[PDB]
RNA sequence: AAAAAUGUUCUAA
RNA sequence: CGUCGUCAGCUCGUGCCGUGAGGUGUUGGGUUAAGUCCCGCAACGAGCGCAACCCCCGCCGUUAGUUGCCAGCGGUUCGGCCGGGCACUCUAACGGGACUGCCCGCGAAAGCGGGAGGAAGGAGGGGACGACGUCUGGUCAGCAUGGCCCUUACGGCCUGGGCGACACACGUGCUACAAUGCCCACUACAAAGCGAUGCCACCCGGCAACGGGGAGCUAAUCGCAAAAAGGUGGGCCCAGUUCGGAUUGGGGUCUGCAACCCGACCCCAUGAAGCCGGAAUCGCUAGUAAUCGCGGAUCAGCCAUGCCGCGGUGAAUACG
């Protein structure tokens, strides 16, 4: 009983690690701490100026945040509660058994 | 030409994005155009009440389209039936339950992109080129500001040789991130060509 | 350096002999940074100088340094627009480098094939006072004693 | 006398052709 | 395998062909240029020889 | 050398294999 | 040519190979990143207005 | 060179404007703007104008020159030298 | 037991265990000899235990994961360094003069754009 | 206490 | 956007000086990487700059413990593989830590020399950041945009050609001229990234490029992957060579509607110039230069030896 989370900005990802691992807790018991997984970064280079200035670059990237986070006794008092969360908009969830 | 531009220098510091949402290599770029393609329908439909900032969000085939207009009552309408006429045209091209909040200014002389617009009108309007701006400046300033500045260039008063104008009151460290700095840009269209207007206002440091 | 001398870097003492003037040698012989292949090459020489003139190497070594030294040479001056060759002394530090850098040159010279054979000759020879080496060392100090007529304008 | 560079004696107008 | 003459003369009636038949390979052997698509306007000395300098246009004078 | 591509060492530089470096 | 080749390149060409990416703002063909479907350009356009979700100006 | 497991390359258009020929009693003057075609063994002693980009260059067709395209004859840069 | 330090240099890092008896100093499960064979400066990542005559009291097991053979002979260097003032701390003095218990934060300087290399800056020429 | 000549016309934005 | 130049500078408000342009302040002594700071002063303040706030790297803590880790006991086909465990390594967020804080010495002060604790010391290394302005600098071909111009054509579709030409000349580079090297076999140690008409394990065919089969992976799990210089061992013996790999002949492979012009790769053969480069000339002050390999964007393929990054090995020298 699984939970991946995947954002871009971590403030989101880490905060919405808590509040799904304490709601778990809530209807516990066990549940495994979130886990941070490395991040996935995907770099952006740049020419800085329209035209042929090419010894002038811009970097750019974009960070894919990875959290992991177990819960270990279902209790389908969370497997309800869980379906009632709020999570930001930055963030994506997939679940796992 | 040197400076960078102070909004996508302060990403993360002072400034959040347009547009909040995780989406994957594979239709990452199938949102953005959506994205650009919502804001051009609202910068063309909602200028006239005074457009300064269009956040969309997203969660999954919903869109949460968020205007932040100077008067919303030139965009609510006829009691919710322009946002309606509007609430709809949005789902029309965007596929999704398109969710359209309408957001109050706090106070339009401290929003930047306004400014711009404002003395953009103003050149566009056949005014004294450097007296709007050292009005603009005052004004924003009388609104506790803690430091304005305003730049145009072009062909002012249609002089043929083009020139640069500005004027900046208080205090403007561009080059400090703590620093919250609304910058806003204007585009000015005349008979004789093209104006560009800059808006820098300090809000104040965090 | 403008603003301040530079900071003579010291070496890490080597492992065998526990030396730094070794270390420094051993940094004259390495190009490309391979370093353990230099390593190697010095190394393999002592023990060609183990067996051929059966000595201790380290002191072979050192004493063909000391041999290489160089106490005068002309550096250039300007008073006016003039291009000079005053004498002057040299510092120790510089005496042990130009010497370093000149026994590998020497060495490399040298019509041997393999390295530390070409190494371990140089070293012989100029430990007792042959090799291009020391020619080097000679010419240069020749060339001092020769200007010496602008020696007042040493600085 | 026709589009860019370089021209083709006519002002303005080079040799290139459509 | 066929060897040192006999080599040699197999690669000449190959060449030899290409030119009798007149295609781009053939046309590339005669002026003696590269055959295999390099450029030629600045290298091809394997294949063209020895630098043939000639004049260069003037640049204008002052005044 | 790098050039050579018929050496294994030819064949780490176009970042290729075959006979003459295998995988 | 401009703009009969923002629209040829959408078209659906008599053989595959014929496909190429343009920016879909601007209508570049060169300098084109799969990611944004954006040209180089206007991929610093976007972002530094933070119209472009997550990206941010890297630095190490 | 083209993998011989597919075929031995000719437009298909170019090779029907042959075997017509060839049985008819042949010879008209072809052209075409397949440069990209393979000389094939039906082709020999026709005489196929080949565009060069500007004109259809005659050329006639020999046994010898059978595993070339035939683009091969008909070159599209005219140099003669410079001085 | 065992007394433990973390050493790391230049993206390697190595995880020593100081446990006494002959000798044996080995990594990664294979000897320490037979790790660094023919690798000259191998003797340097044992340097600490003869500053305070540890050689033959201990045996080392260590681990390396990172870089390459010289980055983890540093890192082991500092490891066992600290293993050896974490087994007591009267140690510390005569091995702080050495050196020991620093780590150098030398690493590969980024490339920049505009360059080939970090530093190294494309040739000029001026026409 | 100084090796070493020169810079076409109109315009200076 | 380039650039002067991350150079230390550019100004303003009021007061004062001058008929006025303008001056003062911003000059002066000392200091600093710095118009940095101190002291002095008809000036007193203030703004744009410098520094700082942001990011990576260096030490330590907390929070976490799977896909990552294996210190110690239990198994084990001997693979952290299974029991277990999160100590450690790491991963990724939040903190602590350096401030000339302390001691000595100089000094009016700011600071400066040196010392101790300390992972780190004088801004710890690196980045992001670029003043008022300059250059009628660059871009009307990314875009936007005034004015001028074309309208069965200066617009648009198509096939082919060209952008790849070659008496010549310059620039930036790749590979070398060899033995501190070249070659074959065997065996070690990275970091950062990419990967569901994708990465391809592994298995057979083929000297091979490749082909055919064929598991796993929505990827800290599966794959790209082997890093290479290195280390061990053998061969070459100073030769235009087992140095160099250009040129040309022949024979294949793949992508692709299609490789003539004009693709990359593979194998046989061929095996050029080049023996360290005239006048002249470029880069780099440390994990730098040099040398070694790896990855990514673009992309069917690729003319990449280019570019942007990544770690391995690792110097010399700075008197002035
Ligand atoms: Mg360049
Ligand atoms: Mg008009
Ligand atoms: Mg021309
Ligand atoms: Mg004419
Ligand atoms: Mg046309
Ligand atoms: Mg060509
Ligand atoms: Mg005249
Ligand atoms: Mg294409
Ligand atoms: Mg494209
Ligand atoms: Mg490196
Ligand atoms: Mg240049
Ligand atoms: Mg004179
Ligand atoms: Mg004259
Ligand atoms: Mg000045
Ligand atoms: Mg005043
Ligand atoms: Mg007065
Ligand atoms: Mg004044
Ligand atoms: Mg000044
Ligand atoms: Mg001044
Ligand atoms: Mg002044
Ligand atoms: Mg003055
Ligand atoms: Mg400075
Ligand atoms: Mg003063
Ligand atoms: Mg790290
Ligand atoms: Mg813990
Ligand atoms: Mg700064
Ligand atoms: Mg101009
Ligand atoms: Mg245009
Ligand atoms: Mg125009
Ligand atoms: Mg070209
Ligand atoms: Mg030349
Ligand atoms: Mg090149
Ligand atoms: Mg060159
Ligand atoms: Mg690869
Ligand atoms: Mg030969
Ligand atoms: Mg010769
Ligand atoms: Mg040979
Ligand atoms: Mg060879
Ligand atoms: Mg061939
Ligand atoms: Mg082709
Ligand atoms: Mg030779
Ligand atoms: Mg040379
Ligand atoms: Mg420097
Ligand atoms: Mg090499
Ligand atoms: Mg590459
Ligand atoms: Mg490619
Ligand atoms: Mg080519
Ligand atoms: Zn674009």
């Amino acid at each position: 009983i699984r939970i991946k989370l995947r954002g871009f900005d971590h403030k989101t990802l880490d905060a919405s690690a808590q509040k799904i691992v304490e709601a778990a807790r809530r209807s516990g018991a066990q549940v495994s701490g979130p886990i941070p997984l490395p991040t996935r970064v995907r770099r952006f280079t740049v020419i800085r100026g329209p035209f042929k200035h090419k010894d002038s670059r811009e970097h750019f990237e974009l960070r894919t945040h990875n959290r992991l986070v177990d819960i270990i006794n279902p209790n389908r008092k969370t497997i309800e509660q869980l379906m009632t969360l709020d999570l930001p908009t930055g963030v994506e969830i997939e679940i796992k058994t | 030409g040197n400076k960078i531009h102070p909004i996508g220098f302060r990403l993360g510091i002072t400034r959040d994005w347009e547009s909040r949402w995780y989406a994957g290599k594979k239709q990452y770029r199938h949102l953005l155009l959506e994205d650009q393609r919502i804001r051009g329908l609202l910068e063309k439909e909602l200028y006239s009440a005074g457009l300064a900032r269009v956040d969309i969000e997203r969660a999954a085939d919903n869109v949460a389209v968020t205007v932040h207009v100077a008067k919303p009552g030139v965009v609510i309408g006829r009691g919710g039936e322009r946002i309606r006429v509007l609430r709809e045209e949005l789902a029309k091209l965007t596929g999704k339950n398109v969710a359209l909040n309408v957001q109050e200014v706090q106070n339009p002389n401290l929003s930047a992109p306004l400014v711009a617009q404002r003395v953009a009108e103003q050149i566009e309007r056949r005014f004294a080129v450097r007296r709007a701006i050292k009005q603009a400046v005052q004004r924003v300033m009388e609104s506790g500001a803690k430091g304005a500045k305003v730049i145009v260039s072009g062909r002012i008063g249609g002089a043929e040789q083009a020139r640069t104008e500005w004027a900046a009151q208080g205090r403007v460290p561009l080059h400090t991130l703590r620093a919250n700095i609304d910058y806003g840009f204007a585009l000015a269209r005349t008979t004789y060509g093209v104006l560009g207007v800059k808006a820098y206002i300090f809000l104040g440091e965090v | 350096a403008r603003r301040r001398r530079a900071e003579v870097r010291q070496l890490q003492p080597d492992l065998v002999y526990g030396d730094v003037l070794v270390t420094a040698f051993i940094n004259k012989i390495m190009r490309d940074g391979k370093k353990n292949l230099a390593a190697r090459i010095f190394y393999d020489a002592c023990k060609i100088i183990q067996e051929k003139t059966g000595q201790e190497p380290l002191k072979v070594f050192k004493q063909a340094v000391e041999n290489v030294k160089p106490r005068m040479e002309v550096r250039s001056r300007r008073v006016g627009g003039a291009n000079y060759q005053v004498p002057m002394e040299v510092s120790p530090r510089r005496q042990q480098s130009l010497a370093l850098r000149w026994l590998v040159q020497a060495a490399n010279q040298r019509p041997e094939r393999r390295a530390a054979v070409r190494i371990a000759h140089e070293l012989m020879d100029a430990a007792e006072g042959k090799g291009g080496a020391v020619k080097k060392k000679e010419d240069v100090e020749r060339m001092a004693e020769a200007n010496r007529a602008y020696a007042h304008y040493r600085w | 006398s026709k589009k860019s560079k370089p021209g083709d004696g006519k002002f303005g107008r080079g040799v290139k052709r459509g | 395998w066929k060897l040192e003459g006999e080599l040699r003369a197999e690669v000449a009636a190959n060449i030899k062909r290409l030119m009798d038949i007149g295609c781009y390979r053939g046309l590339r052997h005669r002026r003696g240029l590269p055959v295999r698509g390099q450029r030629t306007r600045t290298n091809a000395r394997t294949r063209k020889g020895p630098r043939k300098t000639v004049a260069g246009k003037k640049k204008a004078p002052r005044k | 050398g790098k050039g050579d591509r018929r050496t294994r060492r030819g064949k780490i530089w176009r970042g290729t294999y075959g006979k003459y470096r295998p995988r | 040519a401009r703009k009969a080749l923002i629209e040829k390149a959408k078209r659906t060409p008599k053989f595959k190979v014929r496909a190429y990416t343009r920016c879909v703002r601007c209508g570049r063909a060169r300098s084109v990143y799969r990611f944004f479907g954006l040209c180089r350009i206007c991929l610093r356009e976007l972002a530094h207005k933070g119209q472009l979700p997550g990206v941010r100006k890297a630095s190490w | 060179p083209r993998s011989l497991k597919k075929g031995v390359f000719v437009d298909d258009h170019l090779l029907e404007k042959v075997l017509e020929l060839n049985a008819k009693g042949e010879k008209r003057l072809i052209k075409t703007w397949s440069r990209r075609s393979t000389i094939v063994p039906e082709m020999v002693g026709h005489t196929i104008a080949v565009y060069n980009g500007k004109q259809h260059v005659p050329v006639y067709i020999t046994e010898n020159m059978v595993g070339h395209k035939l683009g091969e004859f008909a070159p599209t840069r005219t140099y003669r030298g410079h001085g | 037991e065992q007394y433990y330090g973390t050493g790391r240099r230049k993206e390697a890092v190595a995880r020593v265990f100081l446990r006494p008896g002959n000798g044996k100093v080995t990594v990664n499960g294979q000897d320490f000899n037979e790790y660094f064979q023919g690798l000259v400066r191998a003797v340097a990542a044992l340097e600490p235990l003869r500053a305070v005559d540890a050689l033959g009291h201990f045996d080392a097991y260590i681990t390396v994961r990172g870089g390459g053979k010289s980055g983890q002979i540093d890192a082991i260097k500092l490891g066992i360094a600290r293993a050896l003032v974490q087994y007591n701390p009267d140690y510390r003095a005569k091995l702080k003069p050495l050196g020991f218990l620093t780590r150098d934060a030398r690493v590969v300087e980024r490339k920049k754009y505009g360059k080939h290399k970090a530093r190294r800056a494309p040739q000029y020429s001026k026409r």
